[PDB]
């Protein structure tokens, strides 16, 4: 019932609110996507390694 | 082990109590000698009420027939459930009276009172304070079984001690309130002399007051409450005799003591005034 | 006289409530400062008069407006140096007679050192400049903290022992900040005694300035 | 009772000759109503004099309300001439 | 009728105080509430009570006005005998000064749209400090107006430009969309007496007469803290050199200031001796 | 509608609270300054150091959370399937009587090796020749608890960010004192642990720093009761000095 | 005093100023010093600096 | 519609629990005040109803005006019936219970209900109703029980010295099985 995320600039933040995938809908060690503006998590980026390795 | 109701040992009373208090008289009673009544809210303690806000209730009394007084219970329940959805920590702590004196439909006011608090308590406030110290006057009802057989156990205010401290944002509020007026740079002295003069302004009063009453019990005019003759006999009894001689020497030692010491104080600040004026000379010179 | 009473108004609005982090280095005048930040930047700006411009010269921990970015106060000491004096927590509770007799092994430097903590009157009039520092030295597994937790213990002072690789905090050079930290709440502490082990963990021998 | 606040110290004779009790038993009666917590005091017996921290506050009538008057009347009088005394000192003392 | 500069807000004392004392409540998010009176003319408006607003659970937003609620406490407050009429409303700006956000916008249409002269009023309750509290009124400037590069309003009076507007709210569109109102307090007689007494300590307290054994350890301790700063003082006068630093001294003096703790010890000293002074002996006359 | 209309709050660690309700917190990015809580939320509850959000926008304490949880912590927590029986293991039915006593006898009743008169076994490392199976030990003696395991292979945990490289190990032991009854098994020891540095390589430093680390972890001014922690490795002539001590 | 006491509440109101140490000059009033954390540029001078 | 402040002059007298009246009369008329306590809240949800004892050890005020129903109830649940009437001090209680106001503009009208014989001097009646018409309060009296010789015209002599205006109504309810609430919906105390 809590969220909890890091942002990509070594900060974290989190929203006593999940956002628009409810917690089953996600699992840790994701990445989604989330709101510059309002530091929102908007929506879930499917997944991308290296292009080293790709 | 009957008296499981917790005494009130203390109420403390904030200012925007009182000038929600003072705005009620003026709006209801600017140009009546009408007395206007309302209900604290607040937060018991520890034997200490808190008495956070209060808001007005609109009140008559007959100038005629005092024992009649219009005050309902419709308004005052419905603000209770509106306060308390605002802030849930407040509950109904006691009803305020805006006057000089006690009237004796006090008791039923606080009897009708007592069924929505338990230990409800009494603050008369005086709206317009001619006497010199605090406007607030505590009380709570105590059935007093009084020895005497032929009375019904008869209910009576017994005064508590009443207190005024600011929170931190009514402090600075009343600060700015009081700017125009207050003082923050009296030394202390200026302030403790004056509050000392104020006393003795009161306890030589309060003597004359009370051979004033002793020349009414002669005359026949008014008996006294053995309690409060026991208390004045009681006074008397503990004065201390002030011309004891081992004590006059306690006196001499600690005046000296206390003097010498202020001789220290004096002559040091000789030595850093007469410094600053030499340092004073020297910049002016330069 | 009246309105300089509202001199107070000054400090109430420097204050604030939201102040930050600071660190004091130098000024250039009164009612002008050069400050160390946390932002491992530096700014200069005026002082806060309403505030003992006699602190601390060397460093100390001050505010800062988060738009001006100046002092309005200063805390006091507030580090990760962790409770040095925890009590039971932090201490090993060892019998001085230690993993063999080491009557003169470390017994005597042990103490001098209390000699130099305690009887502070004695390494004072002979004029000898007891030591300044302790650095254990030996072979691997000598029960490498054994004599330094005894000394932990015997002791009336309060202990710091900190492993020499925690100083490497996550946050650029927070650590050097960190280090300085320890010293300062050591001496600010009492008349205490701090353990920096794995000394070699931050004494290094060469560097790669690259 | 009838002593002033003053004057708390009496002689053991005085209580002897008041109760017609020996000096023994004077000194037994005084020690037995002050342990009952009737009385508070002390008692010399160098000179046998018995200082009572025991006072009592009730059963009086007009006769002593009227004496009250009397005191309170003095009273007044010495709270006003140290008012007269403070107001004559500050004129030229708050002009500075 | 061109709103004009010479508008002026009257703001209770009840009302401030109320207003300061919900946001110090609610000092962590934002607490909206409305004012109670009526308009007394064209420029001036004034302001006697405020109720607070049991607000949902959103920290960032005031969308949840619930009417209802107004309702019950505006017939309520009919039968008080208080039947005035919302003037305005008020919400808390923590640490973010006063400004018009979006959604504060948003309700300032919301609310013009029943009423042209409404108020808005934001009160910081952290930068309200000891002595000078940090509160404004804010009322919205019309875009139509804006879009024709006309002036919002006509000035007649300078009185509302004697406050320098905040670069904050000059960041957060003042004067584009909005604009600040002056604001000053009605302040009845009453009011002040009772005022004054709150402050005014105990008659007694002037009586508590300090032990003299303590009172003696103070002394005591004060001497010898004058000796250890006057051994202090003599090596700061001595070692004085000809080119003597003032920025040196200011930043590091002996003793942090011998002169200084000096004074304020042979101050509090003297007075801590001469008030157990008066207190003994006023006492040793009148008892 | 009305669920994206808020903002998340800053994360931080305070350091201690200067006033009754000034406190100096460093938050999850950097320089701390000092703010205020709730005037509800039991200052007294704020521990000295504790993890609670604050006022993103007010930087003003809201609520408290508990510890970290170190996403790669769950990454190696709740990664390992495995369901090994002991019947399945063989060729070592003595040594897996010894681990046994070795491991779980110590959470079975410590007070019999109390009133032996010695501490309970610290931690036992694996000596095999390479591609004798120790790993299928570890595998099986996770079927002790199932949940109270903890097993990092040892090479993933490291990192070539500033200090992250000892953040794991730090995690480690810190998820480890959260729940008292566990173990931690560290397959492929031999890298991290190494024999020296030589000044050679820029990693080593940190590399070493990281072995270090957690040899202090292990037994520095702090025992790690309730838990032990069991490693393997096929190289026992290239493991450090320190390491092959009795404390280690 | 007030006046000034008065003054500084602006003066703290202010943003601060930058500490500066000028690596290399260039005549006509140009400055390139090193900033703390960021490094140098290019910059004119005061009107009152020798 | 006006505001009215109502304060419900109930008897505890003997002569409530009389089995004739309904099943009880005591019931009965427990029935009728919450019917017009329901009656005058539904009017305006401004109107402050309240409740008073005649008889007993004394005239004791139980709620004086309320409007919460569940007070109401629960005081009519634990009444203790009994005594003889003071409509004298009954009806001074009552105008001191109609002076318990918060809204200063409401009217003030008593609801007098008598079961019981009168045994009050004409004299005074007509006395207290003289200081009711000083001080505007509206008398509705409840007659209700067997009719003595003598209560009937007491009533009638009281209602008439406070009789304003036609703001004072007498209601006779004669014994039998129809219930008083049924009476007393048809009577002028529910149109106003």
């Amino acid at each position: 019932k809590c969220v909890v995320l890091k942002t990509s600039t070594r900060q974290t933040i989190f929203l006593p609110v999940v956002g628009l995938v409810d917690p089953d809908k996600l699992k840790p060690g994701d990445l989604v996507g989330v709101n510059k503006d309002s530091y929102l998590i908007l929506d879930t980026l499917p997944s991308e390694y290296d292009s080293r390795v790709k | 082990q009957i008296f499981s109701s917790k005494s009130i040992e203390k109420v403390v009373v904030h200012p925007l109590v009182l000038l929600s208090i003072v705005d009620h008289y003026n709006r209801v009673a600017r140009d009546t000698k009408k007395r206007v009544i309302g209900v604290l809210l607040g937060s018991t303690f520890k034997g200490t009420v808190d008495v956070t806000n209060s808001y007005a209730v609109p009140f008559e009394e007959d100038d005629k027939d005092s024992s009649i007084w219009f005050l309902d219970h419709n308004y005052h329940e419905s603000m209770f459930s509106m306060f308390r959805r605002i802030n849930a920590k407040e509950h109904v702590v006691g009803w305020y009276s805006t006057g000089p004196k006690l009237r004796e439909n006090d008791l039923d006011v606080h009897r009708l009172f007592s069924d929505y608090v338990p230990n409800p308590v009494l603050v008369i406030i005086d709206v317009q304070p001619e006497e010199l110290g605090i406007p607030t006057k505590a009380y709570y009802a105590v059935e007093e079984v009084k020895e005497n057989a032929t009375q019904k156990s008869q209910k009576v205010f017994v005064h508590v001690p009443s207190e005024i401290a600011a929170h931190e944002v009514e402090e600075i509020g009343v600060e700015h309130l009081l700017r125009d007026v207050k003082d923050t740079t009296i030394s202390t002295l200026a302030t403790e002399v004056t509050g000392k003069l104020g006393a003795l302004k009161g306890l030589d009063a309060r003597l004359r007051e009370i051979r004033s009453y002793l020349e009414l019990v002669i005359q026949e005019k008014l008996p006294l409450n053995h309690e409060i003759l026991y208390h004045l006999q009681d006074v008397f009894n503990l004065l201390p005799n002030l011309s004891v001689l081992e004590l006059v020497k306690a006196f001499a030692v600690k005046t000296n003591d206390m003097m010498l010491v202020i001789y220290l104080s004096s002559l040091i600040r000789s030595v850093i005034a007469l410094h600053n004026l030499i340092n004073n000379k020297m910049l002016n010179k330069e | 006289k009246r309105e300089h009473l509202r001199a107070q108004e000054e400090v109430k609005r420097i204050q604030s409530v939201p102040l930050v982090i600071g660190q004091f280095m130098e000024m250039v005048d009164q009612n002008n400062g050069i400050v160390g930040s946390t932002t491992g930047s530096n700014y200069y700006v005026r002082i806060l008069s309403t505030i003992n411009r006699e602190l601390l010269k060397p460093s100390a921990s001050v505010a800062l407006h988060r738009h001006s970015n100046a002092l309005v106060d200063v805390l006091p000491p507030e580090a990760d140096s962790s409770i040095s004096l925890l009590s039971q927590s932090e201490k090993p509770d060892v019998s001085y007679n230690d993993i063999g007799g080491c009557d003169i092994q470390k017994q005597e430097i042990r103490e001098a050192v209390e000699l130099p903590l305690t009887h502070h009157d004695l390494y004072k009039q002979i004029g000898i400049d007891p030591p300044r520092g302790v650095l254990l030295y030996g072979p691997p597994g000598t029960g490498k903290t054994m004599l330094a937790k005894a000394v932990a213990n015997h002791t009336t002072a309060a202990f710091i022992r900190v492993v020499g690789s925690e100083f490497v905090q996550k946050y650029l050079g927070e650590g050097p900040r960190m280090v300085r930290d320890v010293f300062r709440l050591a001496k600010e502490n009492a008349p205490a005694i701090i353990f920096i082990d794995e000394v070699d963990a931050i004494a290094t021998a060469r560097f790669d300035a690259q | 009772f009838n002593r002033p606040a003053e004057d708390r110290t009496i002689p053991l004779k005085v209580i002897a000759e008041r109760t017609r009790l020996s000096i023994e038993d004077v000194e037994y009666l005084l020690m037995k109503s002050l342990s009952v917590h009737l009385i508070e005091g002390i008692i010399d017996q160098m000179e046998g004099t018995v200082h009572v921290s025991w006072v009592q506050p009730r059963v009086l009538g007009i006769p002593q309300i009227t004496s009250l008057r009397d005191r309170l009347d003095s009273w007044l009088g010495k709270v006003n001439t140290a008012l007269l005394s403070v107001e004559a000192e500050t004129p030229d003392l708050v002009a500075s | 009728p061109t709103l004009d500069t010479s508008e002026q807000v009257y703001i209770s004392s009840l009302a401030l105080l109320k207003m300061l004392k919900h946001g110090r409540a609610g000092v962590p998010m934002e607490v909206m509430g409305l004012m109670l009176g009526e308009f007394v003319d064209e420029y001036t408006v004034k302001v006697v009570d405020v109720f607070a607003m049991p607000q949902s659970g959103t920290g960032v937003s005031v969308e949840a006005v619930d009417p209802v609620f107004q309702t019950n406490m505006l017939d309520m407050l009919k039968q008080i005998g208080r039947p005035e009429m919302v003037v305005g409303w008020y919400h808390s700006h923590p640490g973010f000064g006063c400004w018009l956000s979006g959604v504060d916008i948003n309700t300032q249409q919301s609310f013009e749209a029943l009423n042209q002269r409404a108020v808005a009023v934001v009160v910081d309750p952290i930068q309200s400090v000891k002595g000078k509290v940090v509160m404004d009124a804010f009322r919205l400037i019309n875009p139509q107006t804006m879009m024709l590069g006309q002036e919002p309003r006509q000035t007649t009076s300078n009185l509302g430009h004697l406050n320098k507007p905040s670069i904050q709210a000059l960041i957060h569109g003042l004067n584009r969309h909005y604009y600040s109102i002056a604001i000053n307090y009605r302040k009845n007689e009453l009011e002040e007496k009772m005022l004054l007494n709150l402050h005014k300590k105990k008659w007694n307290d002037g009586l508590t007469l300090k032990k003299f054994d303590v009172h003696s350890k103070t002394n005591e301790q004060t001497v010898q803290e004058m000796l250890g700063l006057a051994i202090k003082y003599n090596k700061a006068v001595q070692e004085e050199d000809e080119l003597t630093p003032e920025k040196l001294v200011i930043a590091k003096v002996g003793r942090q200031d011998a002169k200084k703790h000096l004074e304020e010890h042979v101050s509090n000293l003297m007075s801590s001796n001469i008030i157990q002074t008066l207190g003994t002996m006023l006492d040793t006359v009148i008892f | 509608l009305k669920s994206l209309q808020s903002v998340g709050q800053i994360i931080g660690e305070v350091l201690r609270p200067l006033d009754d309700e000034r406190l100096i917190v460093k938050a999850s990015s950097g320089p701390r300054y000092v703010v205020g809580c709730r005037s509800k939320v039991d200052k007294e509850k704020l521990t000295s150091g504790t993890r609670v959000v604050l006022d993103m926008t007010t930087l003003t304490i809201m609520r408290a959370l508990p510890r970290e949880v170190d996403p790669v912590v769950y990454n190696m927590l709740h990664e390992d399937p495995g369901n090994i029986s002991y019947s399945a293991v063989g060729g070592l039915s003595d040594q897996i009587r010894e681990l046994r006593e070795s491991i779980e006898l110590p959470l079975m009743n410590p007070e019999l090796f109390i009133r032996v008169g010695i501490k309970p076994p610290k931690g036992v490392l694996l000596y095999g020749p390479p591609g004798t199976g120790k790993t299928l030990l570890a595998r099986a003696i996770a079927s002790n608890i199932d949940a109270n395991f903890l097993k990092v292979v040892s090479s993933a945990i490291i990192d070539k960010y500033i200090g992250e490289s000892a953040r794991l190990i730090r995690e480690m032991f810190n998820y480890a004192r959260e729940h008292q009854p566990c173990i931690i098994f560290m397959d492929e020891i031999d890298a991290i642990g190494g024999r020296r540095f030589s000044e050679g390589t820029s990693a080593d430093r940190e590399i070493q720093r990281t072995l270090m680390e957690l040899l202090n972890q292990l037994d520095g001014f702090d025992q790690l009761g309730k838990v032990k922690m069991i490693m393997a490795t096929n190289r026992p002539d290239v493991l450090d000095p320190a390491l092959l001590r009795p404390g280690r | 005093h007030v006046r000034a006491l008065k003054e500084e509440l602006q003066l703290l109101q202010e943003p601060g100023s930058y500490v500066g140490e000028v690596v290399k000059v260039m005549g006509k009033s140009k400055v390139l010093v090193k900033v703390h954390p960021e490094g140098k540029y290019v910059v004119d001078i005061d009107k009152n600096i020798d | 519609m006006v505001l009215e402040a109502t304060m419900i002059c109930i008897d505890n007298s003997e002569w409530m629990r009389n089995g004739d009246y309904s099943p009880n009369r005591f019931q009965a008329l427990s029935d009728a005040v919450n019917l017009i306590c329901g009656a005058k809240t539904q009017s305006n949800p401004e109107n402050t109803v309240g409740i008073l004892t005649m008889a007993g050890k004394g005239v004791r005020v139980l709620v004086t005006p309320t409007s919460d129903l569940g007070k109401i109830l629960a005081c009519m649940h634990g009444l203790d019936i009994g005594g003889e009437m003071n409509l004298a001090a009954g009806i001074q209680v009552a105008q001191l219970a109609l002076k318990h106001r918060q809204n200063k503009k409401q009217q003030q009208r008593i609801i007098v209900f008598a079961g019981s014989p009168v045994n009050y001097d004409k004299k005074v009646l007509e006395m207290i109703g003289r200081k009711l018409k000083k001080n505007s309060v509206a008398l509705d009296v409840v007659d209700f029980g067997e009719d003595e010789e003598g209560k009937s015209e007491k009533l009638e002599a009281l209602v008439a010295a406070v009789n304003n205006n036609e703001t004072s109504h007498i209601v006779h309810v004669p014994p039998g099985g129809i219930a008083l609430s049924d009476v007393l919906i048809s009577t002028p105390i529910f149109t106003g």
